[PDB]
This record gives structure tokens, C-alpha cells and sequence, in this order.
């Protein structure tokens, strides 16, 4: 129900602005892309210590309101707003498991919500909309933290406008 | 509103703004004490603002009135977007004047091809953002339910309709949520959702108010 | 404000109201762009209202400016009520006039017996409720830290002071939070908390602004 | 951080108004006082089927703000605002356990918070303020539901303004 809010106390907008996801327990890391399996191009969404504050994200609902609430199903993406590249999804891939990855397509309703958790927010993934959600957390591998489903152990973020 | 025009003062007197420190949704004044808007616009302690054309300046013709009861439709379903309608009861009656008047409810549903007036203070660009100071307006036709289903397969229910242009260029947008779609002098629609704004083959989707009239009348009666 | 008087237009030009569809807290304008209030008044999308006397009606001298930044003190502790202060950078400068003017920060802390002006639109009754249309004012003295600790054992920190009357009858109250305590022409306090309002041996507790001046200055300089 | 809201969508007030706590799952029941052990006067807070809509409560914080957030420590009481009577506390007592009861003293800061839970609110008790909370649930006994610590199994309420 509640409005999602940035570090400056302002409502997080629907598509119009980009935001850094700043982790509270991994301060010197920021979002980036990395390679997973035998893939050539990096498509896994990671928190890279060697990258800060990282690549910013937009939060997108089809609803014609310019704020995001914690109950809205969202797309989450790197890059510009109107585009279909850099769109986050969750994909089963060894060695990570239910990995957060980027793709080139965008559903009308994305599978994520941003929900209040402790001193910031967590990203939650819904395999179908009616169901309960799975917290996005971190899988440590190759000196980086791959974002993946890890229910019970969310990665908690402050949402900072890129300005 | 993308590809619309400046309404003018007096031209959409039934339009209100839903506010809580900032404008976040449109709405329609349906009588002196009752506003209708979108369920997804629900927020605690909504203040309704009436008589505003320029939202950023205090024109004096305004009236600022708090919600006494915000009533989301009991079957409103955030997973499907179906039943996207809310009623707000104002704590005091709106005094009516040149810039504040009510819009009445349809006695029947509207047909395909009927030209409608859609209004709001939302984004005016299809790519990027630009928010207007004055209320904007757009005339858009109702599309047949079959083409609405074709545009958005899987998502259109009996309580939604599509309006606008499959060409793109003209549509409601983020910020217009809750606002009026008025056809033949009646409140037929509520700005709800769409895939982007003013994109080809992706028209606005609006709550079909005609299905809700018995609920609206009952809700007002009993409260 | 319990047991106070109607301030009048022009008399507290630094008083603002924190708003998000309704008045919920006071604030003090400390320059054209920055308001100080209490940390526990933190809310999303705060709008500040300046030049207001009658909070209900739209007098015309009112400026309505949104918060672009709302910075709670980084040591704010909701368990202990300690460090109860917030700065609000406004998105634009307030235009200054008879009804809108800043109050300056102290250069030193205030002494016991020093008389202060406390102001707000809070509850004017010590039991039950009555909320006033117009800004209310109260002259009240800073109490010694000894008598403040005796009134509230275990709860007063070095960032708090007491003001008012051990007899009761005269006090700040619910709705006054965030509002100014001005002693010797300086902003010495912020309305924070108390046990009931205007009760016997339960004076108002105020955030000690002299302790935060170097933080305020530092924060304004880097934002 | 979020403002607690009544069934009409309006912020819950700090002491000013009273509110019925209306359970979502036991619709035909309301707050009442009942006897616990070998006690003469009814001192336990119960949800009674033969008491509807129930005794209304006030939520009190010493903060001089006229609304309640989910982060505020509160006193909850039956009866009038300024009184020290009808004040809820949690007391270990057989056969109920950690029982919600009424008392005739009111601390500056009470031990409760009202937190969002499912489609309404739950009452959470804190033995001390710096610690994790304990959900208030229901101990079914003698055709009534004694309010008690029952962590994991909160009684979810709607907050309906008395008017
Ligand atoms: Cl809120
Ligand atoms: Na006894």
C-alpha cells in the first residue's frame, strides 16, 4: 500500500527518474553486469565491489500515476525509460540458481515489487501475480554478489535518486 | 495527456486533483460531496482540490477539501487491475461556481466511435517527461471491446474499455490516473492504465463507469 | 497550544505548517530555502505552507512550497526520542514579506528563567480536543535541567530542555510538534513531546537547538 | 514509518478519538474485559462474541503530533484520553500466559506498536523499546479469546473510528 520513497524523502517516480540501489550492508558495492555460465556477454545482475554507486534503475508500472507504491507490480530496468533493453527478469541458471538477469523485452506488468524491509527496501519477485513473493538476495561467487532469489535473506537497499 | 490542448478555465469544472503534499491523481466531482477516482490512487488523508486550472499557483477560485471517507471498490484486485474505482466523500460540500460543477453518471454504456473528452495534469510527452502547469484536454474515440482485447490480450475484463488512437500520438499518461473520460455529457470512464503513453497499437485503458452506477448510488445512499 | 493567545498576522512570520493533504506539524523558516522541524514529523512528499495564519482558508499571502529534501538528523533515535530534529530544503526560495521572514539560529544556549515564545495550530485543550483556525502563541520560561529531570526521570538527554509551568494550565500540545521555541530573538527549541498537555509537573520538552547549529550549518552548506 | 489509518482512509489520531478494533477473521466479536484466575474484577482484555462492536481504544504517544505512525511506541487504553485507567499491559498469568490486561498506571512511553499486517493491523508488544516485538494473538478459552502474546499468529484488526 505505502508510497516508495528515496533517500531525500521524495516519492519514487514511475519511469521518469533513475535511482541507485545502495545496499545498507555492502556500502562499497554497486549494481553491475557480469557473466554467468558459458555466456560471452555479461547478463547477470550483480553487486560489484569494483563498481559504485553502480548502474541506476527505473521502476515502471502501466498504471497512469507518477508514484510507486509497495503494492504495484513493477518492471525494473537499467538504461532509459521507454526502451525494452536492460529489463530485469529471474532465470534458473547454474551456478547461481534463480538468477536476476537482464533481457531485451518488457511485459505490461513486471514481476517485482519493492517492499519496506528494516532500514530500507527489498526487491521481491513474483513468479505469478496471485502468489506470495520471493525475496531477492545475494549469492557470493567470483568475488561478487549475484542477485538471486534467496527467500528469508533479502538484500536491503536505500533508493537514491541519481539527480 | 499527450497530443492534447489547453482546456481553459471553466471548461472542465468537474475535474478535481487528489493531493497529499503533491498532486498524484485526477478525479471527477459527481455531486457536491462525492468524488470518484481510481482505486489505485488510494492514499490516507487525501485532500481534494477543486477549481484549479494552473496547479502550481493559488488562483483564489480554488477550494481545498479533505476526504472524510475514501472507499475503494470491495472487489478491487491489484493483481488484475480489475474494478479500478474509488469513491471519496468530502468532509464538506463543494460550493459550485464557474470552475466547480458536478458531472452526472451515465444511464447507459457508451458505443464504439463515440468521441470522448479526457483531461488531466499528467505527462505530455510519449518519450521523456514534461508536466504541465494548466489542465490539458484530449478528444478520443471509444474502441470496440474486440480491438481492446486484441491490443492487450489476456488483460481486458468486462469492466474496462479502451479509448484513443492505435496510430499513437494521442493518449492519457502518468499523472492522469483517476481522471474523467466524459462522453455525451456523462462520466463514462476513469483513467486507469496502458502500455507506455501514445504508443502505436497501445491505447489508453479506462474503467468502465456504467457497470458501477448501482454500486456508486448504493454507496452514496448508505454512507 | 493550551492557555495561549491568538498571535495575529505578522507576529510569527517564521512559523510554517508541514502538510500532506492535512496539517500535521509545525516548522520554522531559518532562511529563504530551509525549514527546521522535528525528526518524528518526517513524512514523504511534505509541502510547507508559509504566510499562513488561518490554516483553513486561503488568505492569499500564503506560499505553498514542496520539500525537495527532508533530512532527518542521522542520530535520530525513535526508542529514546533523542536528537529530534529535521531540516527541510524547499524546492524554491520563499519570497520574504511582512508575513514571511526567517528566524536566526543561536549563537549560545538559553538560560533558566529565560522567557520564550511557543507557537502552533495544535490542540488548545488539556483534556479533550479543540483545534484552532488561527495560530496560537504562548509565553513560557525555560525550566532548569534539574526540574526537567525531576518531572521526567530517566528520559531527559543533553539535547532536550523543558519550558512552561509546573502548575500546569499552559503548554504546547498535540499538533504543535516541529514548531518554534524562540527565546531572545533566536530559535532555541523545537516542539517535541511531553506527558499529556498542560498537566501538573509535566512541562513541554523541546529539542535543544543550540546543540545542532554546527550540524545545521554543515548540512545546509553541503545540500 | 507509515501513518496508521482507519477504515475510512483517515490517519488514526494521537489520543483524540477512540477506535473499535474490528477483527478480520472473527467478524462477530469485539473487545471486552473478563476475569482470568481467581480474580474478582475482570482485568483481561478479551475478544468476546457476546460483546459487539466492543470497547473502543485510544492510541497514545507523548509526541506532540496528532497522528500515529507504525514506528511510534504507544499506550493503548479503554476509556478517556487523559485518564490513567484502562491502560493495556502484558502480564504473565495462568492459565493464559503473557496476558493483555488493564491497569491504573500509564508510562510516558507505552510498550505497544500498531503495525501493518495482511489486510489490516496487528498489535505488537515490546518488553523493552530497543528489542524485537511480540505479536498479540488469541488464546481461546471459556467461549472467548483472551488477548495474549502469540508470536507468529497475530490477531489482524481493522481500525474503525467510533465517530
Ligand atoms: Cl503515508
Ligand atoms: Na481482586
Amino acid at each position: 500500500s505505502s508510497v516508495v520513497v528515496d533517500t531525500n524523502g521524495q516519492p519514487v517516480s514511475n519511469g521518469a527518474d533513475a535511482y541507485y540501489l545502495v545496499p545498507v550492508s555492502h556500502g562499497h558495492a554497486g549494481l553491475a553486469l557480469a557473466k554467468i555460465g558459458n555466456e560471452a556477454e555479461p547478463r547477470a545482475v550483480v553487486l560489484d565491489p569494483h563498481h559504485r554507486p553502480g548502474l541506476p534503475v527505473r521502476f515502471e508500472s502501466p498504471l497512469r500515476i507518477n508514484i510507486i507504491k509497495e503494492s504495484y507490480f513493477l518492471n525494473i530496468k537499467f538504461g532509459p525509460s521507454s526502451s525494452d533493453s536492460g529489463v530485469w527478469d529471474v532465470i534458473q541458471q547454474d551456478p547461481i540458481g534463480l538468477a536476476v538477469k537482464v533481457t531485451d523485452t518488457k511485459s505490461l506488468l513486471g514481476p517485482f515489487k519493492v517492499e519496506k524491509e528494516g532500514e530500507g527496501y527489498k526487491i521481491v519477485y513474483y513468479p505469478e501475480r496471485g502468489q506470495t513473493g520471493l525475496d531477492i538476495g545475494l549469492v557470493h561467487r567470483n568475488d561478487k554478489y549475484y542477485l538471486a532469489v534467496k527467500d528469508g535473506e533479502p538484500c536491503v537497499f536505500k533508493i537514491r535518486k541519481a539527480t | 495527456i499527450v497530443g492534447g490542448y489547453t482546456c481553459g478555465a471553466n471548461t472542465v469544472p468537474y475535474q478535481v486533483s487528489l493531493n497529499s503534499g503533491y498532486h498524484f491523481c485526477g478525479g471527477s466531482l459527481i455531486n457536491s460531496q462525492w468524488v470518484v477516482s481510481a482505486a489505485h490512487c488510494y492514499k490516507s488523508g487525501i485532500q481534494v482540490r477543486l477549481g484549479e486550472d494552473n496547479i502550481n499557483v493559488v488562483e483564489g477560485n480554488e477550494q481545498f477539501i479533505s476526504a472524510s471517507k475514501s472507499i475503494v471498490h470491495p472487489s478491487y484486485n491489484s493483481n488484475t487491475l480489475n474494478n479500478d474505482i474509488m469513491l471519496i466523500k468530502l468532509k464538506s460540500a463543494a460550493s459550485l461556481n464557474s470552475r466547480v460543477a458536478s458531472i452526472s453518471l451515465p444511464t447507459s454504456c457508451a458505443s464504439a466511435g463515440t468521441q470522448c473528452l479526457i483531461s488531466g495534469w499528467g505527462n505530455t510527452k510519449s518519450s521523456g517527461t514534461s508536466y504541465p502547469d494548466v489542465l490539458k484536454c484530449l478528444k478520443a474515440p471509444i474502441l470496440s471491446d474486440s480491438s481492446c482485447k486484441s491490443a492487450y490480450p489476456g488483460q481486458i475484463t468486462s469492466n474496462m474499455f479502451c479509448a484513443g488512437y492505435l496510430e499513437g500520438g494521442k493518449d492519457s499518461c502518468q499523472g492522469d490516473s483517476g481522471g474523467p473520460v466524459v462522453c455525451s455529457g456523462k462520466l463514462q470512464g476513469i483513467v486507469s492504465w496502458g502500455s507506455g503513453c501514445a504508443q502505436k497499437n497501445k491505447p489508453g485503458v479506462y474503467t468502465k463507469v456504467c457497470n458501477y452506477v448501482s454500486w456508486i448510488k448504493q454507496t452514496i445512499a448508505s454512507n
